[PDB]
């Protein structure tokens, strides 16, 4: 039927960081992947538990695109089952996840000379965080016996860590925005399906 | 290069609030508090973050001073209820990037002299 | 507790080739330190942002050194101006500042 909104995701100027991750959800659109497919942009396309192919002629029941920005080294953190800090504390994909993240080197465009810190990290927490949630709390963190009081002090820190993005590194730092396309929730009507 | 401009005023009486407040430049940086005595050792105040506009405080500064945030000129106001003798302390805006310690201050506002008159 | 103890508060040299300032911390620091320049009547301005990384500004012949407890600076060319307090700081658990090191000309 409609035109797909699927541009505005991939073309949005702005994607939050990773420990607030922006979700839109889909509907009324048209699954036209052939265009994200052939494109030679994606660095990594690597989808979970559906062929890359595939997406051009299916119906998806829901949509629901999470978009962030991770770093140059160890952008595939998003991949289940793998375990790091980013992956534990700011967004943790399901090990059961039925998906495709795809993610592209961003350097050009969500890297400033200098460094751009705008994208943040929370490396500290009390605990690992739940699967496909959002902790946004930013309270003092607390790594004595002594309770901070909500103030930070000696072994209190605060959680959240700010990326370092600088277009002179290379692999090793720059910013590779994921967008992880999660989908077929098979609890309702599809409104998204292939062309015909 | 150039400093983090601040405003904040100066030669208050006992007892009173001194409201001062740095413009930044734009971003994520997080603003910290750096109290320094004059020829004393520097300490630190607080922080908050513009962007998130979250309050950290220190143990020794907990309820004494409040900080605020001004989002329309991106300015993030200190306000000091409590005044004391020994509390003529120069007050410096540190720009530094947003971690679980304050981080190196890059760089540094103007600072603002405050006395305190009894 | 972490108190970044500077052993030569009172440290003075006469301009020359080689200057050493010292800094030293009660628990162990994982190569977090940062030295500021805060000259006479002046506000601070970083000097190295990492350990022993200096600045994006102009710190020419100005070397950060060592990691652990023991923390050195040493700088080549010792000009008038760039004589001042420089204030090491350990960030590695929480903001703690050194007393301070002044730098005279004895
Ligand atoms: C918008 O997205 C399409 C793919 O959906 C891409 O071909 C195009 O280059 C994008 N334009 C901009 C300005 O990002």
């Amino acid at each position: 039927t409609n035109l797909c909104p699927f541009g505005e995701v991939f073309n949005a100027t702005r994607f939050a960081s990773v420990y607030a991750w922006n979700r839109k959800r889909i509907s009324n659109c048209v699954a036209d992947y052939s265009v994200l497919y052939n494109s030679a942009s994606f660095s990594t396309f690597k989808c979970y538990g559906v062929s890359p192919t595939k997406l051009n002629d299916l119906c998806f029941t829901n949509v629901y695109a999470d978009s962030f920005v991770i770093r140059g080294d160890e952008v595939r953190q998003i991949a289940p089952g793998q375990t790091g800090k980013i992956a534990d504390y700011n967004y943790k994909l399901p090990d059961d996840f039925t998906g495709c993240v795809i993610a592209w080197n961003s350097n050009n465009l969500d890297s400033k000379v200098g460094g751009n810190y705008n994208y943040l990290y929370r490396l500290f927490r009390k605990s690992n965080l739940k699967p496909f949630e959002r902790d946004i709390s930013t309270e003092i963190y607390q790594a004595g016996s002594t309770p901070c009081n909500g103030v930070e002090g000696f072994n209190c820190y605060f959680p959240l860590q700010s990326y370092g993005f600088q277009p002179t590194n290379g692999v090793g730092y720059q910013p590779y925005r994921v967008v992880v396309l999660s989908f077929e929730l098979l609890h309702a009507p599809a409104t998204v399906c292939g062309p015909k | 290069q150039v400093q983090l401009v601040q405003s904040g005023a100066e030669m208050k009486n006992f007892g009173s609030s001194v409201k001062v407040s740095c413009k930044a430049s734009g971003g994520t940086f997080s603003i910290n508090w750096v109290r320094q005595a004059p020829g004393l050792g520097l300490e630190y105040m607080g922080r908050i973050i513009p962007a998130l506009d979250r309050a950290i405080y220190t143990q020794k500064f907990q309820g004494r001073v409040t900080i605020t945030a001004d989002k329309s000129t991106s300015t993030v106001y200190m306000e000091l209820s409590g005044l004391r003798s020994e509390d003529t302390a120069v007050y410096y805006c540190a720009r530094s990037v947003v971690g679980p310690t304050p981080n190196y201050f890059d760089p540094w506002g103007q600072g603002t002299l405050v006395t305190v008159s009894s | 507790e972490i108190v970044m103890t500077q052993s030569p508060a009172t440290l003075s040299v006469s301009p020359g080739e080689r200057a050493t300032l010292s800094c030293r911390a009660s628990q162990s620091v994982s190569s977090d330190l940062a030295w500021y320049q805060q000259k006479r009547g002046q506000a601070p301005r970083l000097l190295i942002y990492g350990a022993s990384t200096r600045a994006t500004g102009i710190p020419a012949r100005f070397s950060g050194s060592g990691s652990g407890t023991e923390f050195t600076l040493t700088i080549s060319s010792l000009q008038s101006e760039d004589f001042a307090v420089y204030y090491c700081q350990q960030y590695n658990n929480f903001i703690a500042f050194g007393q301070g090191t002044r730098l005279e000309i004895k």
